[PDB]
RNA sequence: ACAGCCCCCCCGGCAGCAGCACUCGCCGAAUCCCGGGGCCGAGGGAGCGAGACCCGUCGCCGCGCUCUCCCCCCUCGGGGG
RNA sequence: GGAUGAACCGAACGCCGGGUUAAGGCGCCCGAUGCCGACGCUCAUCAGACCCCAGAAAAGGUGUUGGUUGAUAUAGACAGCA
RNA sequence: CCUCGGUUGGCCUCGGAUAGCCGGUCCCCCGCCGGGGUCCGGUGCGGAGUGCCCUUCGUCCUGGGAAACGGGGCGCGGCCGGAGAGGCGGCCGCCCCCUCGCCCGUCACGCACCGCACGUUCGUGGGGAACCUGGCGCUAAACCAUUCGUAGACGACCUGCU
């Protein structure tokens, strides 16, 4: 976790080289915060990581109104060469303080799961 | 749970484990009971008798192949105390009541297996030591059960062989800690985790 | 057959109720059912307690029944009952349950791949013993 | 990767003895026994999934033969961990003894 | 009446002054009740049955809870009462070990409900008093004056017995 | 006495105080703050004012700032006293 | 709610959602004690188990548990043996 | 294709006692293993079902530890154990593979599908018709009709027929 956005949306990235998880919204109803943390204090997020940044782009439909010809077109979403830039920017000052703590880069390369055993409610996170 | 719940009738009373396991199935879930010859009944042996024979006089008097079905088994007794405490009559009943599977001795798919216990139905702790009790096995043998005899040579020879399965896993846990006796300088890092986050005292 | 017993000065562990956890010792007996009992050293005032909830140690004070709290706690401090519990085996299973429970997310992973690679090694020492002990052959 | 919900049962509707409101449900957690244990799963989505004959539309992915009637957990029922749950539909008498999956989705941890 | 855990109160009343005593005499009991109210109520229950009493002709000028002065050390109670029975009316004289005076009157009223099926409103508690433990007389309350008392806890059943509901191990009852 | 217990003292002192060492109460003009779960959203022209004109951000109630002037602390005019 | 029932106990009724109760209940049927409930009493070879209510008396017991009154006893009781 | 849906890791087992148990070890007896007597430990069960095992992001450079007498074969052939419902389990010989898979690290990559549900398993699920593709194998009864009369209301039954 990194920072709230305007919206309330949380700013994630589980580095991207670790879990495949970009800089990408999330929100807070639907994720369980752990105990584990580390110190990203002093890093600089960029300022343009914003709500406007992050939302969701569009293609249809203009210039068209009955559908005879698919306009599937487009729907390969395209990861931007500054999403990419943004990504190596933060994840090039967050590595180097996941790698400070023992397997904590292991413990962020695995999922979570439920075994049949453990039940969520005496479960300490 | 999704797997069979296996319980030994040994040591239990017979309607404190039919309520647990009415319940059980009823939440559909599978219970295998074994070895219910084993089961205890609360009360001496004079009188539970009395109580079964009564039970075998109560007859349809027009015509008893209609009446009621006194089951002579152990297991067939526990099965109707069970449906007893089901709701029979309906569909969601008798799905429950399919969901239960029971036997004298314990039969070849479940002798290899481990076997649970109710402590909520065990003699040791829901009956004074003073009191008398009565033995299913007994109690159906007396009263017409015809394989008292040959289920207790067949459950001598499954005793014989889980003595010798036991004494096989007590040597292979004693090589275990001699193992670990043996590799300790290659086991002290992870050791050490494993007493810290309380595992392995 | 009995090797613990209720009496003066016995100290007994708290299994359940709101003194649950501590350690206790044994100043009077009431009525059959309840126990005049005292921490004075592990914060448990005088008060009437039940013997369902109590669980007897092996460790004994000697003092006279119905002292008060100073000859109590000086007993207990004397011959220092807590750090003795400390190092009992039960007390360390106790602290043993407690950090298991408190353990979180992290150290389960944590845990999870040291049990992962201690157990493969004790599992290969165990083929090689198992190997050495097969080559037995005398008539 | 994992199975990420609780394991219920659907174990009956809101009932006296003579009489059933099918509106509210049941349900037995597995592993909560307690009521006290019970309020982690307050509030909970959980979910009653079935398969049918006909295809329907699957959100994310090509149309299957899964249903769901989705729910929550409402509030606590009894002293042994039962909670009552609301759902959209009223949850067909064949569920009954099944399984419903309890979402962790709205986490308050 | 019911019960609970009991209390004891000081009730202190009189008469209401009239033109023939400016000045009625004060009377006092000791109502062991599970509050004031059942307190107040008991007391002019007795004191209508022993002076020519009245709630109305009267009033209650004090009911104070009585502190047990001694919680922390075990006593012995020798308790005089009186009750009906199914076919009569006995004097008992009861005694009990504990801490509080009221604890001990609680004591005896469940006593007295499991031994002789004797309801709290059949029940009449006379006198309430500590004994010495050379005085007591019944040998369920004398065996325990032992200065070296000593015994173990025999056959010490599960009482956890759903948690878990399930198990391999059969329970150890030894201790 | 080579432990202790009870009562009165010639009188106590300290801390705490219905105790965050869970022994035993009744309470709140002597009572406030914060959080979580569940169910619900019925109504639809509230403008004494400009003589309304973008869809009345309106009434009652509780507040803040300006039409006075000094300073203080962070940002680089903005924010907080 | 009392298994069942014109009259009992609770409560009187438009169609619904949420909360809480009454009388009554909470092993399983069957919602709810899966409380580490409290103290005792009781063993029945016809045990007992809740208003109306659906079965019992006089009289007995050296079964056991309390209680009342009286009596004997180291100036040696009681019971056995002589 | 048609239809039926459940499920979302496993535990491969002493006998049991409860006013007692469990484990380990030296001397005696009986086939090199068990049973006794010592002795040593544990017992709010830690050789613990309040437990144990397995543990799913995948790969690429890349070092250190574990191993290297090691794992994989719907690969062949052989053997043994299991009968209470054995429907199962184990051990050898030959061959073909990789030195990878286990832990801690280096190094980057993968649709990063732009907050969102039925995701994740058993599973190559069960059942039914049908097409193609090969090999190895089989060529039968029942009933009616007839007859019999040990049978019989009719059915049914006992029988005979190169
Ligand atoms: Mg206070
Ligand atoms: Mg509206
Ligand atoms: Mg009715
Ligand atoms: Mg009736
Ligand atoms: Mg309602
Ligand atoms: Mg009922
Ligand atoms: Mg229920």
């Amino acid at each position: 976790f990194l920072k709230q956005l305007a919206s309330g949306l949380l700013l994630v990235t589980g580095p991207l080289v670790l879990n495949r998880v970009p800089l990408r919204r999330t929100h807070q109803k639907f994720v369980i915060a752990t105990s584990t943390k580390i110190d990203i204090s002093n890093v600089k997020i960029p300022k343009h990581l914003t709500d406007a940044y992050f939302k969701k782009k569009k293609l249809r439909k203009p210039r068209h109104q009955e559908g005879e010809i698919f306009d599937t077109e487009k729907e390969k979403y395209e990861i931007t060469e500054q999403r990419k830039i943004d990504q190596k920017a933060v994840d090039s000052q967050i590595l180097p303080k996941i790698k400070a703590i023992p397997q904590l880069q292991g413990y962020l390369r695995s999922v979570f799961a439920l075994t049949n055993g453990i039940y969520p409610h005496k479960l300490v996170f | 749970e999704v797997q069979v719940l296996v319980l030994d009738g040994r040591g239990h009373l017979l309607g404190r484990l039919a309520a647990i396991v009415a319940k059980q199935v009823l939440l559909g879930r599978k219970v295998v009971v074994v070895r219910c010859e084993g089961i205890n009944i609360s009360g001496n042996f004079y009188r539970n008798k009395l109580k079964y024979l009564a039970f075998l006089r109560k007859r349809m008097n027009t015509n008893p192949s209609r009446g009621p079905y006194h089951f002579r088994a152990p297991s067939r007794i526990f099965w109707r105390t069970v449906r007893g405490m089901l709701p029979h009559k309906t569909k969601r009943g008798q799905a429950a009541l399919d969901r239960l599977k029971v036997f004298d001795g314990i039969p070849p798919p479940y002798d290899k297996k481990k076997r649970m216990v109710v402590p909520a139905a065990l003699k040791v702790v829901r009956l004074k030591p003073t009191r008398k009790f009565a033995y299913l096995g007994r109690l159906a043998h007396e009263v017409g059960w015809k394989y008292q005899a040959v289920t207790a040579t067949l459950e001598e020879k499954r005793k014989e062989k889980a003595k010798i399965h036991y004494r096989k896993k007590k040597q292979l846990m004693r090589l275990r800690k001699q193992a670990e006796k043996n590799v300790e300088k290659k086991i002290d890092k992870y050791t050490e985790v494993l007493k810290t986050h309380g595992l392995l005292v | 057959v009995f090797r613990r017993f209720v009496e003066v000065g016995r100290v007994a562990y708290v299994s359940f109720g709101p003194h649950a956890g501590k350690l206790v010792a044994i100043v009077d007996v009431i009525d059959q059912n309840r126990a005049l009992v005292d921490g004075p050293c592990t914060q448990v005032r005088r008060q009437a307690m039940p013997f369902k909830c109590m669980q007897l140690t092996d460790f004994i004070l000697k003092f006279p029944h119905s002292a008060h709290q100073k000859y109590v706690r000086q007993a207990w401090q004397k011959a220092d009952i807590n750090t003795k519990w400390a190092a009992t085996r039960w007390a360390k299973k106790i602290e043993a349950r407690e950090r298991k429970a408190k353990m979180t997310d992290f150290d389960r992973f944590k845990v999870m791949k040291a049990k992962k690679m201690r157990n493969r090694i004790i599992k290969n020492e165990v083929k090689k013993l198992q190997k050495a002990a097969l080559l037995k052959a005398s008539p | 990767s994992g199975r990420l919900w609780s394991k219920a049962i659907f174990a009956g509707y809101k009932r006296g003895l003579r009489n059933q409101r099918e509106h509210t449900a049941l349900l037995k957690i597995e592993g909560v026994y307690a009521r006290d244990e019970t309020e982690f799963y307050l509030g909970k989505r959980c979910a009653y999934v079935y398969k049918a004959k006909n295809n329907t539309v699957t959100p994310g992915g090509k149309p299957n033969k899964t249903r769901v009637i989705w729910g929550k957990v409402t509030r606590a029922h009894g002293n042994s961990g039962m909670v009552r749950a609301k759902f959209r539909s009223n949850l067909p008498a064949k569920a009954i003894g099944h399984r419903i999956r309890v979402m962790l989705y709205p986490s308050r941890i | 009446k019911a019960s609970g855990t009991l209390r004891e109160y000081k009730v202190v009343g009189r008469c209401l002054p009239t033109p023939k005593c400016h000045t009625p005499p004060l009377y006092r009991m000791r109502i062991f009740a599970p509050n004031h109210v059942v307190a107040k109520s008991r007391f002019w229950y007795f004191v209508s049955q022993l002076k020519k009493m009245k709630k109305s002709s009267g009033e209650i000028v004090y009911c104070g809870q009585v502190f047990e002065k001694s919680p922390l050390r075990v006593k012995n109670f020798g308790i005089w009462l009186r009750y009906d029975s199914r076919s009569g009316t006995h004097n008992m004289y009861r005694e009990y070990r504990d801490l509080t005076t009221a604890g001990a009157v609680t004591q005896c009223y469940r006593d007295m409900g499991a031994r002789h099926r004797a309801r709290a409103h059949s029940i009449q508690i006379m006198k309430v008093e500590e004994i010495a433990a050379s005085k007591c007389r019944r040998p369920a309350v004398k065996q325990f004056h032992d200065s070296k008392i000593k015994f173990p806890l025999p056959h010490r059943v599960l009482r956890r017995q759903h948690k878990p509901r399930f198990t391999t191990k059969r329970p150890n009852t030894f201790f």
